[PDB]
């Protein structure tokens, strides 16, 4: 069908659009997660100032574990995408899951 | 023969909580008796058959 | 808090090892079953006729 | 006859079930690589957290699991009915032997020349001779040529039973009204043994067939000396 | 209000409720038949008597297992439940004939039982072959009562046929096209054809054997003209649809629990599926004589009987191939119908490809009337049809009773039945290649080893039905509500809650065309 | 699937007493003919 | 003639399992043709052929009771 | 010669038989034997479900063809989405009879 | 109408655990016994 | 209040009476077969009969007096009464497989020919062409009875539905007498038990489908028809169609052909 | 087939009525002509006790067991030749 | 927290790794302390404490999905169990031995089986593969 | 410390499963080249070595011998 780009373009444009509201924001990421990929960070990142906009701490973190967790045995690739998103994790103040203990079981 | 049809819808909706197979009256009682008790007697009757029928009789 | 699995799952993993093992064992060998294995490299074959 | 512990078939008496054996051996090879794919793929599908769950397009995937097992069965059909045809194959007898079931025994009828027929029961276990089968010995055998193309005609006076000698390949359904035939060639002397094959009462696991094969002069001689 | 809830019923629901029921004792019954069997085989000797009373027990253990058990709990229990539900219809479409369907069955029963009491029973095989089977061979009302038993199980299910073609062409809301119902609903309208179609020439030819047996006509007896292998054909032209009737219901709820422990939204490849079944029984249509190889046919009709039989594994191969799609990618819950549904999956395939195995005239002429056939047919009924209905059975369980089960005991029982039918049946191939036969009450000393193993799986076998029991009275017992089920949005029968009411779419769903 | 707690709690003693109960209810019925077979057969 | 007779031929007429025909119709030729010598006043010898085909394929049984039939006036084929 | 004497439904047809002919009349379906047409589905423009309570199942076939129906509770309120494909849908419950 | 609800959709009661048990172990063990006590009438016969 | 047009039916004994109704029957022809007596076939065949009538008059009941066959449940009535009238026709198929088994293979007990030696059949031109004329002329005239009632005439619809009932019992009268005058009985071999089955199950099929015409005469008469629904004369009217067309099989197969 | 006939125009009562009492009823006349015209016995043939006819394997429940359901003397002969 | 049974036809939470974000909140209720802690995530997320921001997780959703993710021992239970009921079936087969089988057929005798065996040998059972091939004839001795 | 490098992020589930068809097709033909060698030709070459030399009359008169027939003693 289309390239990557125009995929993850797509999903960008979704999570950016200024007054998404939560209902688009859990289809997006409910959505997302059917597919056999981890979403780019530039995706990620949409998605939580999407939550930033909506005022929702709780999901920007959970979209940090369904990262982690779509990424399956390839423990390489969370990491990867955190250092990818500190910049926004920093400005927005979102805590990983791992700063917050929830990686605890 | 006069159509009378009414006169049975209106016996069939009157609002008696009857359900349909006693609704017609006092005649639909006595016949769902009647077959209950031959069905069921019947079925007594059919099991003491087997009884019997279950043993050899010399 | 730990559930019954953490309890107790060791110790019905292992009891019910040495049980099934043991009873199983006892009913091959000790009851007189006729399992009837090949003859082959086991019986002397005997004069019949 | 069979042996302990046994797993396949009986060891090959006749050509054709020679043949048998081998078309099993090709049939079992697809069986087992079959099964064992779909338990292997079903271990793939469930040992990975990996996960796909959106709308799968289902078109090009099924060609490959139509088109193979097509191809499969057409493997085992050509050498399935070239054997068919094989063992339907003419090939002039040179003995006819009847066989008719009855409850609990089979009787046999040799009427090419001479008016030979005898009944063939099973021995009991208390009369067995030291060792000697267990329900599977009989009185009186069914004495034949060996390395000869043998017609047997298979019938029944009473209740359907069905003639069976496994190591010849043979089974022929012994039906009242009905004269069914079959072919028999044994490429070696010795004793088969077979066992009724179709529910006929009381005694269906009681009434077997056993099959001595020796050479034509002692099958000559032995016939002269039944009459 | 008791006698008017439960023997005067309307409700499909409760209909369905009275045949899982009435399956669930009779699988107990058919259970203790199949121990009989294996402690008269377990060792070597004679046991209950000879070959009369064995296969007494023997037949009647098929006719409980697949009239009175697979068929009530399939089509009676899990159909009457769940088609109407997963169509969003209010009841079926005939109700009150939906219930003389289930009261049929008691008097069928009663009618088997007393055919094993009276005189020496019917030790016919539940295929019931004359002339064994005639007034000579079998004297007296044994065989009758079972023709009769059959006439009305057969009533039942064409009864039972006509009310699910009817509810599924023409009960569905308007905007949803035959392309847009559950594939558990296809596999029921498609059984439905089948014992619509083969059932009724089953009634002709048992009814031909009643009259030869009691009106002196003589369609099956040479003397008269008659033909046994004419009722041969008969039967088997109903035989054939009616194992594919025992599995096709399977097929489907495999097909729903497949998905639904998957996390999925849908089967993979629906109209693949839908294809599959419907060829499925179109094929079942035209290869009953692959029962009939040794009985004396012309070469070139075993052929045909061969490759059409053999042609049914394309279209169940794309059924396997289509649930091992479905389990790909998924989110899999290791829940205790999915443990039912993946054995399933295997042993079912298994016991398929033995069944090709025997579709080969020539093989199966060392094959047939031996263990071989035995253990096919067990892969496919106690390893495919019995683990389609335990894995219903625990998956829905909640469902109709609101109640869930213990799933560490549904597990432990899955886990005990596993190894006990494999143990029980795998033996039996080597039985049938090295010639053991069927119907046999004891056998020639080689053939020991297997029999004695196979009769130790059938008594762990036994161990797991009595822990099922314990555990449906632990869940009754305890009585831990169900609150939420995930997954609602496509599976539309959970939607009106556990149980859900008496009535349910009394205002009927809205399905817009668009 | 989600569930309330058990309304009527169903302890380990009495999980015990409910399967013995429910074995013996198979076993000693069948128990029974099996080990009178011989007095049956020859009657 | 044409005698070292061993078994009855193949014959093609009837070339499947399903022999009963074979025998029935040798065991028919048989005796129309012994009926036709014994009349025009000839020799059963000529039907030989079909005395040793059918004594070969038939059972016992079949011919036994065909030949009470026959003598009984209750054989239902033509002779 | 063509007579008369058989009645006709518009005389004798009683119940809800004849209720489901005089609503058809009108061009009413209060009990729902025809498939509803979609809106667009947008917010602005649901597609109005009735109801004769506050809530009733929707089965939203998403795409044309679509072999998978998405089922689920609307209420009584604001606008509803289908979770698979997002069209909206609102009830508007009434009094007796749809 | 008709009780609704858990224990109230089935033909018999679940208000005792106890009284439970028992019946459900004269229902599964009466078709579990079925056959053995129809062989013992059979080869009590002859 | 539902909202959806099917039918709710009232909680009903006649299932269980029917259900009870077969295992007396059933076991009352093993005890007139087995154990010398008629007791228990007499009284299943009454139970039968009685559940019949309730069971059906209830829906009379249901459908001309309360109004609950709305079109969506007549239409499941017409696919209920197609699939049905399949079911009979596979069971008939049995008997006519039965019949081709034996006459095309004659076997030597016969005489090794069809029909058998010592069987003389009836001659196809005489009663049985008159049967043939007589269910095909029903066939006439119930198309007419069925036209008379669309176009709302009810004296031409009663004209026609009494000379279809007359035809069918021309013609069960018509059997019953070449089943007493036929030289052959039901014990003469496989020829006699394929005509007498065959044909035996066909008679009964008449006297069933006749007796649904009477029924639907008797409605009539008391004015349950409209001149557009009137379901239970279409379900009889296609079952007497069956009755005919099963008759033309076994007239070209059993009489003509197998003559 | 058109047959022979030719109305249409339109399927109506009229027309099947046309049919009933121009067609059918005038064959069923035809025909009962032909068939009580050829009725009045036919001699009944020499018995032949045929092993294939008059079957017994299971007295009939009825009568003395030895009569069928329609027996009819003249012509229906019991296993041991006609009745007297 | 607490859902109830009259709660069926609404809305629900789930704990899903599929399913990440549900469509209610876990707690939808507010004690004035949690309300005034939505208020502050109003305003930078930089200003909450760890503490404040562990809590806005554990209002939205119940567990995280290291917590519903989480192995278990069950499959201890499970097989030990599975193997007890397996054990005890031992014990039925052990009981039918003693008080339901007869003897076995003196054909299992040893010396039966020994000159049965040598029967066999002697008409070649098997010769090919099965039986008999497996006896030296030469060496009079089963072949190593 | 230095960044990490961007790994594969998509298309993880579909390369799994193409790596392991792959595989499981080349076990496949490693089973059926060993069943025919091990199972298959054994068989064969069993009946062809069995039947080369062999002497019929010279088995009958072994079996003849040890006295297992009736018609020959
Ligand atoms: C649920 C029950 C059930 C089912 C579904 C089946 C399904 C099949 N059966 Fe079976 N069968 C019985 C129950 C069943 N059978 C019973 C009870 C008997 C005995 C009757 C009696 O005598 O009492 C019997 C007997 C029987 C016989 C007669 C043997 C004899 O008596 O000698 C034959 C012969 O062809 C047969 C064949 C098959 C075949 C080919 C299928 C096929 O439908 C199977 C198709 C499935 C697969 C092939 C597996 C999945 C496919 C793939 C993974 C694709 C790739 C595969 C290939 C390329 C091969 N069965
Ligand atoms: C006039 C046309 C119609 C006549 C009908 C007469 C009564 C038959 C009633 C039902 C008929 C249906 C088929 C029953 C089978 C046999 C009856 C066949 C038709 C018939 O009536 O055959 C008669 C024999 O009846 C006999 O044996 C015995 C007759 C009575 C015993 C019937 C036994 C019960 C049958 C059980 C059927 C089971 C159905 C199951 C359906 C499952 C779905 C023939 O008379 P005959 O003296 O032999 O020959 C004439 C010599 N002059
Ligand atoms: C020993 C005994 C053996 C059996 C003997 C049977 C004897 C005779 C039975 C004859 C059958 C009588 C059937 C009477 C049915 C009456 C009810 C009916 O006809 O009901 C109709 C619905 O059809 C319906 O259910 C249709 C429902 C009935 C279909 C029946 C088809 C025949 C089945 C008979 C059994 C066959 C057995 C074959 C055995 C081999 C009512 O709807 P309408 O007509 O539209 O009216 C409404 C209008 O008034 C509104 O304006
Ligand atoms: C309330 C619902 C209905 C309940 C029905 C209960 C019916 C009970 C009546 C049974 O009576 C028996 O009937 C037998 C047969 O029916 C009789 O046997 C007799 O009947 C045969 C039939 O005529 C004779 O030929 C025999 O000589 C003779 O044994 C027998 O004397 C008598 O005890
Ligand atoms: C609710 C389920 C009930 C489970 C209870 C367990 C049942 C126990 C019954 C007694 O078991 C017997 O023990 C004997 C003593 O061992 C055995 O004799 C055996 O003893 C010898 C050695 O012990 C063997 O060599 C002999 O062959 C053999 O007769 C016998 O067969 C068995
Ligand atoms: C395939 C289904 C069945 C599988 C295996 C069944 C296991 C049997 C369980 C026990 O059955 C009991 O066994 C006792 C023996 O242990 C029997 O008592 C019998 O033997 C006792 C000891 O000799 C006497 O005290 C009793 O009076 C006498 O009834 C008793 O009747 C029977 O109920
Ligand atoms: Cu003879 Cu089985
Ligand atoms: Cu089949
Ligand atoms: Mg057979
Ligand atoms: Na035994
Ligand atoms: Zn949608």
């Amino acid at each position: 069908h289309e390239t990557d780009e125009e995929f993850d373009a797509r999903w960008v444009t979704y999570f950016n659009k200024p007054d998404i509201d939560a209902w688009e924001l859990r289809k997006g990421m409910n959505t997302l997660v059917g597919y056999d990929l981890v979403p780019e960070p530039k995706i990620i990142d949409a998605a939580l100032r999407a939550c930033r906009r909506l005022n929702d701490f709780a999901s920007a973190v959970r979209i940090l574990e369904v990262v982690k967790d779509k990424a399956g045995p390839h423990k390489e690739i969370y990491p990867y995408v955190i250092q990818e998103l500190r910049p926004t994790l920093n400005e927005l103040g979102i805590s990983t899951p791992e700063e917050l203990g929830l990686d605890k079981v | 023969f006069e159509n009378r049809v009414a006169e049975k819808q209106k016996l069939f909706q009157e609002d008696n909580g009857l359900p349909v197979h006693l609704k017609g009256g006092a005649t639909d009682n006595i016949l769902y008796r009647v077959t209950m008790t031959l069905c069921l007697g019947g079925t007594l009757y059919s099991l003491y058959c087997l009884g019997w029928a279950s043993f050899p009789h010399k | 808090a730990p559930d019954f699995h953490d309890k107790y799952g060791n110790a019905v993993l292992a009891s019910g090892a040495t049980f099934c093992v043991a009873v199983w064992v006892y009913m091959a060998t000790q009851i007189g079953i006729e399992w009837n294995p090949s003859p082959v490299g086991r019986v002397t074959p005997k004069e019949w006729r | 006859m069979a042996y302990p512990m046994q797993l396949g078939f009986q060891d090959a008496t006749s050509p054709i079930m020679e043949e048998l054996l081998h078309f099993h051996d090709h049939t079992l090879m697809i069986v087992f690589l079959i099964s064992s794919l779909v338990l292997y793929i079903i271990s793939l599908m469930l040992t990975t957290k990996l996960t796909h769950t959106s709308t799968m397009d289902a078109q090009e995937v099924e060609t490959i699991w139509t088109i193979l097992p097509a191809i499969i069965l057409i493997l085992i059909a050509l050498p399935s009915l070239r054997i068919l045809y094989m063992m339907d194959e003419i090939n002039n007898p040179s003995l006819t032997v009847k066989t008719m079931g009855h409850q609990w025994y089979w009787s046999y009828e040799y009427t090419d020349y001479e008016d030979l027929s005898f009944d063939s029961y099973m021995i009991p276990t208390s009369e067995l001779k030291p060792g000697e089968l267990r329900l599977l010995e009989v009185d009186n055998r069914v004495v034949l040529p060996m390395e000869m193309t043998i017609r047997m005609l298979v019938s029944s006076e009473d209740v359907l039973h069905s003639w069976a000698v496994p190591s010849l390949g043979l089974k022929t359904d012994a039906i009242p009204g009905r004269l069914n035939q079959t072919t028999l060639m044994s490429s070696r002397p010795g004793l088969y043994y077979g066992q009724c094959s179709e529910i006929c009462g009381s005694n269906h696991s009681f009434m077997p067939i056993v099959l001595e094969l020796v050479p034509l002069k002692y099958f000559e001689k032995w016939s002269a000396s039944m009459l | 209000m008791f006698i008017n809830r439960w023997l005067f019923s309307t409700n499909h629901k409760d209909i369905g409720t009275l045949y899982l029921l009435f399956g669930a004792w009779a699988g107990m019954v058919g259970t203790a038949l199949s121990l009989l069997i294996r402690a008269e085989l377990g060792q070597p000797g004679t046991l209950l008597g000879d070959d009369q009373i064995y296969n007494v027990v023997v037949t009647a253990h098929a006719f409980v297992m697949i009239f009175f058990m697979v068929m009530p709990i399939m089509i009676g229990g899990f159909g009457n439940w769940l088609v109407p539900l997963m169509i969003g219809a209010p009841d079926m479409a005939f109700p009150r004939m939906n219930n003389m369907s289930f009261w049929l069955l008691p008097p069928s029963f009663l009618l088997l039982l007393a055919s094993s009491m009276v005189e020496a029973g019917a030790g016919t095989g539940w295929t019931v072959y004359p002339p064994l089977a005639g007034n000579l061979a079998h004297a007296g009302a044994s065989v009758d009562l079972t023709i009769f038993s059959l006439h009305l199980a057969g009533v039942s299910s064409i009864l039972g046929a006509i009310n699910f073609i009817t509810t599924i062409i023409n009960m569905k809301p308007p905007a949803m096209s035959q392309y847009q119902t559950p594939l558990f609903v296809w596999s029921v309208m498609i059984t439905a054809v089948l014992l619509l179609l083969s059932l009724p020439v089953l009634a002709a030819g048992i009814t031909m054997l009643l009259t030869d047996r009691n009106l002196n006509t003589t369609f099956f007896d040479p003397a008269g003209g008659g033909d046994p292998i004419l009722y041969q054909h008969l039967f088997w032209f109903f035989g054939h649809p009616e194992v594919y009737i025992l599995i096709l219901p399977g097929f489907g709820m495999i097909s729903h629990i497949v998905t639904y422990y998957s996390g999925k939204k849908e089967p993979f490849g629906y109209m693949g599926m839908v294809w599959a079944m419907m060829s499925i029984g179109f094929l079942g249509f035209i290869v009953w004589a692959h029962h009939m190889f040794t009985v004396g046919m012309d070469v070139d009709t075993r052929a045909y009987f061969t490759s059409a039989t053999m042609i049914i594994a394309i279209p169940t191969g794309v059924k396997v191939f289509s649930w091992l799609a479905t389990l790909h990618g998924g989110n899999i819950k290791w829940s205790p119908a999915m443990m039912w549904a993946l054995g399933f999956i295997f042993l079912f395939t298994v016991g398929g490809l033995t069944g090709i195995v025997l579709a080969n005239s020539s093989l199966d002429i060392v094959l047939h009337d031996t263990y071989y056939v035995v253990a096919h047919f067990h892969y496919v009924l106690s390893m495919g049809a019995v683990f389609a209905i335990m894995g219903g059975f625990v998956h829905w369980f909640p469902l109709f009773s609101g109640y869930t089960l213990n799933d560490t005991w549904a597990k432990i029982h899955f886990a005990i039945m596993f190894v006990g039918v494999n143990m029980t049946f795998f033996p039996q191939h080597f039985l049938g290649l090295s010639g053991m036969p069927r119907r046999y009450s004891d056998y020639p000393d080689a053939y020991t080893m297997w029999n004695t193993i196979s009769s130790m799986g059938s008594f762990i076998s036994l161990t797991a039905v009595m822990l099922m029991v314990f555990i449906i009275w632990e869940a009754f017992a305890s009585k831990r509500e169900v609150l939420t089920v995930d997954l609602t949005t496509t599976n539309l029968e959970w939607l009106n809650g556990c149980p859900p009411p008496y009535h349910t779419f009394e205002e009927p769903t809205y399905v817009n065309l668009k | 699937i989600t569930a309330k707690p058990a309304k009527t709690p169903t302890s380990p003693k009495e999980q015990a007493i409910g399967l013995s109960v429910t074995f013996l209810s198979f076993l000693l019925p069948a128990g029974w003919v099996l080990y009178h077979l011989d007095n049956y057969k020859k009657s | 003639k044409i005698k070292n007779y061993q078994t009855a031929p193949f014959d093609s007429r009837f070339p499947n399992q399903n022999q009963t025909r074979n025998c029935w119709q040798n065991y028919l030729d048989f005796h129309r043709c012994e009926k036709a010598m014994t009349a025009k006043g000839g020799d059963v010898s000529v039907c030989e052929w079909y005395r040793r085909v059918y004594k070969s394929l038939c059972p016992i049984s079949w011919v036994s009771t065909w030949d009470d039939r026959r003598a009984e006036g209750t054989f239902p084929g033509k002779i | 010669a063509s007579g008369g004497g058989v009645p006709t439904d518009e005389e004798q047809a009683t119940g809800l038989e004849r209720e489901v002919m005089l609503a058809a009349r009108k061009g009413q379906d209060p009990y729902n034997i025809l498939a509803p047409k979609a809106t667009s589905g947008t917010k602005e423009d649901p597609n109005l479900v009735p109801s004769i309570t506050n809530k009733r199942i929707v089965g939203c076939i998403c795409e044309e063809d679509n072999s998978t129906v998405i089922w689920f509770w609307l209420h009584k309120g604001e606008a509803q989405r289908c979770p698979s494909c997002g069209t909206h849908y609102k009830l508007v419950p009434h009094q007796l009879a749809h | 109408h008709y009780e609704e609800g858990p224990g109230k959709n089935i033909p018999f009661s679940v208000e005792n655990k106890w009284r439970l048990l028992a019946m459900m172990t004269l229902f599964f063990g009466s078709g579990f016994a079925a056959p053995f006590f129809i062989v013992r009438h059979q080869l009590l016969k002859k | 209040h539902q909202t959806h047009a099917y039918h709710m039916v009232n909680p009903s004994p006649w299932p269980l009476t029917g259900a009870l109704s077969a295992l007396l029957m059933t076991s009352g022809l093993t005890m007139w077969f087995h154990f010398n007596s008629m007791t228990l076939l007499m009284i299943g065949l009454t139970t039968n009969m009685l559940t019949m009538y309730q069971w059906w008059r209830d829906v009379i009941r249901e459908s001309t007096f309360q109004g609950h066959h709305t079109p969506a449940v007549q239409k499941g009535l017409r696919y209920g009464m197609i699939l049905f009238i399949i079911s009979e026709v596979l069971f008939f198929t049995g008997f006519f497989w039965a019949f081709y088994h034996s006459s095309l293979a004659p076997t030597p007990e016969l005489g090794g020919c069809w029909p058998p030696t010592g069987i003389h059949p009836l001659n196809p031109l005489e009663v049985p062409l008159l049967n043939t004329s007589v269910l095909l002329a029903s066939g006439v005239s119930i198309t007419w009875a069925h036209h008379s009632l669309m176009e709302g005439d009810r004296k031409h619809m009663l004209q026609a539905l009494f000379i279809t009932i007359t035809l069918g019992v021309y013609f069960t009268l018509l059997q019953a007498s070449e089943y007493y005058e036929a030289p052959f009985t039901i014990s003469d071999g496989v020829y006699g038990s394929t005509f007498f089955v065959a044909t035996g199950f066909h008679g009964l099929h008449v006297i069933i489908g006749s007796t649904f015409l009477i029924v639907c005469f008797f409605r009539q008469l008391k004015f349950h028809f409209t001149s557009n629904h009137h379901f239970g004369f279409e379900a009889a009217a296609w079952y007497w169609h069956f009755v005919d067309v099963v008759w033309l099989f076994l007239y070209v197969s059993i009489y003509w052909w197998g003559s | 087939a058109s047959a022979a006939k030719g109305d249409h125009g339109g399927t109506g009562a009229r027309t099947w009525r046309f049919l009933t009492f121009g067609l059918a009823l005038p064959s069923v006349a035809l025909c009962t002509l032909n068939s009580w015209l050829h009725s009045g016995h036919r001699e009944r043939p020499a018995f032949i006790p045929y092993h294939h006819l008059r079957i017994r394997t299971k007295p009939f429940s009825w009568g003395d067991g030895n009569h069928t359901f329609f027996h009819n003397p003249r012509v229906n002969p019991l296993p041991t030749g006609y009745e007297k | 927290s607490v859902v109830k049974s009259e709660d069926y036809a609404l809305p629900s939470y789930v704990d899903r790794r599929d399913y990440p974000l549900p469509d209610v909140a876990h707690v939808k209720n507010l004690s004035a302390s949690q309300k005034a802690l939505k208020e502050k995530e109003k305003a930078s997320w930089s200003s909450l404490s760890i503490d404040e921001k562990v809590e806005l997780y554990r209002l939205k959703f119940k567990e995280s999905f290291a917590e519903m993710n989480r192995s278990t021992n069950e499959w201890k239970t499970v097989v030990g169990a599975a193997m007890f009921f397996i054990g005890f079936t031992a014990l039925l087969l052990i009981w039918e031995k003693h008080y339901v089988y007869g003897p076995i057929p003196h054909t299992f005798e040893e010396e039966w089986v020994a000159k049965q065996t040598k029967r066999m040998l002697d008409m070649k059972v098997a010769p090919i593969q099965g039986f008999s091939a497996k006896w030296d004839y030469d060496k009079n001795e089963w072949k190593k | 410390s230095t960044a990490l490098a961007k790994p594969q992020m998509r298309g993880l589930l579909a390369r799994r499963l193409r790596f392991h068809i792959v595989g499981a097709f080349m076990v496949s033909l490693g089973f059926a080249t060993f069943y025919k060698f091990a199972v298959a030709e054994k068989r064969k070459k069993a009946y062809a070595d069995f039947y080369r030399n062999y002497d019929s009359m010279k088995d009958f008169e072994e079996m003849r011998k040890a006295g297992i027939f009736q018609s020959a003693k």
